[PDB]
């Protein structure tokens, strides 16, 4: 959830310049509300060491 | 007598060649070595809870603390693996698995993994939160941090702090990373227990820290002090993040309590454009078959700040809605029947609840779509329950699937006011009331009651009040 | 200003901090740049000159990086190596004997 600051600073390009990309629409939405509590502020390694075993 | 009587317990991790009977056979030497390990083990925990034990091994002379702690400098295997095992039983710690790499020790440290007693046949809901929740005492003395304080305090004035940076740099794979990880617990458990001055100079680590940033040792050792830091740092982070909740119904008692605490303190225009674009990767249209569908392009489009059916009036999007109302349908058996261990259960069933809110939001249009969901679910308590007289039998069916996963559906339509008044119009409160009173389902009972939100008056606490007074004392207690 | 902020709250900024000042430290000797060695220096000195007890334990590793910069075989570095080793020279008073001849 420390990505909810920059919001305000891309929004403002996307708008402006028509940018629509699917995988960067998911990732926001589940930042702005809310879809569970053990995902967010989860350590990179350590869901990367999850998936390959 | 002074330094050889209580002493003698430590003989078996000082001495790398231990006798104990002069006599004995040889063809269980090595399992005699074991039993001896294992019971000296039991011996030097029992004298260091005790004040007559701690005092007389922790003497300002010579003692035996100060030897037990300087033969963990020696590099000999066979002793540093037993002794690690003894010192995490004395601080009472969590061991890790057996592993070469920090990340998956790491990950059987947390205190939010799973155990065996939070499933539904043990305690569902109460016995988790006790380990997640924190207790309410703010000011209460907890007499067991004072123990661990006069305990972890003696350990640091002879020098554990300095032995155990030996142990990381020069020692196993397999052992610096359970050496690693006892030095982060004890690090985090002293600046929350310990006094300042104690401290004040502890977090900084000398020893380890000149290791790191010195290119006249060899480089090999250098390396492997500067990669324990960041193995350390990455544990302070397990801390800083906390216990986190396991099962939604957790999960969504937390979600509703910030939610009504945070509401007493007085995006995109989402053009047409977006939502066919969308739909149509969706996949859930041109291909009528689950399995297929994308769910992560399925939950954006239903929790999207402005698209709420009623907005935007779409033809396209009716079909959309109702083609995934036919897939969460109780009687049209196309998701009950899936397994516990969908491998994308917790994805589903997020997605469940994340739709039953998109149809609420839409009170004037969606309550024809939402009206047809509440009433099937009825139905299916009906005959899982067996209040029909025919059944009474549906309880294996129940706790194998992920019919299980429909209180949420129904818990989380209790929360919003608009919710709780569709539930009267298809009559499931009385449903719920009826059920209170059976004997021999007690599973069922207990996911009613960790469901329903009883923030605001009406039926919610009337059904609660119920199943605490009068139903069976197994599930009374659980209430 | 997280120096003087780190006497504050040690459990935070000090384990940011030590990986903070090795990579500060790898950039002096490892990186053969004479730009990236001048604005490395400078970022150690306010480091010292601000948060003076966290590094009187580390004269030693620091130094001993410096004085090696001295004896290399661009006035950019020497202008801020020089005014560091000032700043040190008053963090730990009567320990840098050794090093003064």
């Amino acid at each position: 959830k420390k990505y909810q600051i920059f919001i305000p600073m891309v929004n403002k390009v996307l708008v402006r310049h028509r940018i629509n990309h699917q995988r960067y629409d998911v990732l926001i939405c589940r930042i702005v509300k809310g879809y569970t509590l053990a995902d967010e502020e989860e350590d990179p390694l350590i869901y990367q060491h999850r998936m390959l075993r | 007598r002074a330094d050889v009587e209580l002493e003698r317990i430590l003989a078996p991790y000082t001495d790398f060649h231990y006798r104990h009977s002069p006599d004995t056979a040889e063809g269980q030497l090595k399992e005699d070595r074991e039993a001896r390990f294992l019971a000296s083990k039991m011996g030097i925990i029992a004298t260091f809870r005790s004040w007559a034990g701690i005092i007389n091994l922790c003497k300002p002379g010579n003692s035996g603390i100060q030897s037990l702690i300087g033969v963990l400098c020696i590099p000999n295997m066979e002793i540093r693996r037993g002794l690690l095992e003894v010192l995490y039983d004395i601080f009472r710690l969590p061991l890790p698995v057996v592993t070469e790499e920090f990340i998956e020790a790491l990950l059987s440290v947390d205190p939010g993994r799973f155990q065996d007693s939070w499933r539904l046949s043990d305690g569902f809901v109460a016995a988790e939160a006790k380990t997640i929740l924190p207790h309410r005492a703010r000011s209460r003395p907890d007499l067991m941090d004072n123990y661990l304080a006069l305990i972890l305090s003696a350990f640091i004035r002879n020098g554990l702090l300095e032995g155990l940076v030996e142990v990381i740099t020069n020692s196993d794979d397999h052992i610096s990373v359970r050496a690693t990880i006892l030095l982060g617990e004890l690090l985090h458990m002293a600046n929350t227990i310990l006094p300042h001055s104690h401290s004040h100079h502890l977090h900084c680590l000398p020893t380890l820290m000149n290791m790191a940033a010195s290119f006249d040792i060899p480089k090999e050792k250098r390396l492997r002090a500067s990669a324990a830091l960041n193995c350390l740092k990455r544990f302070h982070e397990m801390k800083k993040r906390g216990p986190k909740p396991y099962s939604l119904h957790l999960d969504h008692i937390i979600q509703k309590a910030i939610a009504t605490h945070q509401k007493r303190d007085q995006i995109l225009k989402d053009t047409e454009e977006a939502l066919l674009i969308n739909l149509r990767d969706s996949q859930v249209l041109q291909h009528k078959e689950n399995l297929e569908w994308n769910w992560n392009l399925i939950g954006t489009i239903l929790k999207w700040p402005n698209v709420n059916l009623r907005n935007y009036k779409d033809e396209q999007l009716h079909r959309f809605v109702r083609r995934l109302l036919y897939f969460y349908k109780p009687s049209s058996k196309l998701y009950a029947n899936l397994d516990l261990d969908f491998a994308k259960a917790k994805q589903l069933t997020v997605v469940g609840c994340q739709f039953t809110e998109f149809l609420l939001e839409s009170e004037e249009d969606g309550q024809g779509y939402l009206e047809d969901l509440v009433k099937d679910i009825v139905q299916w308590l009906n005959a899982s329950s067996g209040m029909k007289p025919e059944r009474s039998l549906q309880n294996n069916g129940l706790l194998t699937t992920l019919s299980q996963h429909y209180f949420l559906f129904i818990g989380t339509l209790s929360c919003h006011p608009h919710g709780v008044k569709m539930l009267e119009k298809c009559s499931v409160f009385q449903c719920l009331l009826n059920l209170c009173s059976l004997k021999n389902q007690d599973h069922l009972l207990k996911l009613t009651v960790s469901s329903l939100d009883y923030s605001r008056d009406g039926l919610a606490r009337v059904i609660l009040s119920k199943i605490l007074t009068a139903a069976t004392d197994a599930c009374r207690l659980y209430a | 200003t997280v120096g003087r902020l780190s006497s504050m709250n040690p459990a935070f900024v000090m384990p940011f901090l030590r990986k903070m000042l090795i990579q500060i430290l790898t950039e002096l000797e490892h990186s053969g740049i004479g730009r990236i060695k001048e604005q490395s220096a400078r970022m150690l000195g306010h480091l010292v000159s601000n948060a003076p007890r966290l590094i009187r334990p580390y004269m030693e590793p620091i130094l001993k990086a410096l004085i090696l910069k001295l004896k290399d075989p661009n006035p950019g570095v020497i202008n801020n190596v020089l005014a560091t080793i000032g700043e040190l020279a008053q963090v730990s008073g009567l320990e840098m004997r050794k090093w003064v001849d």
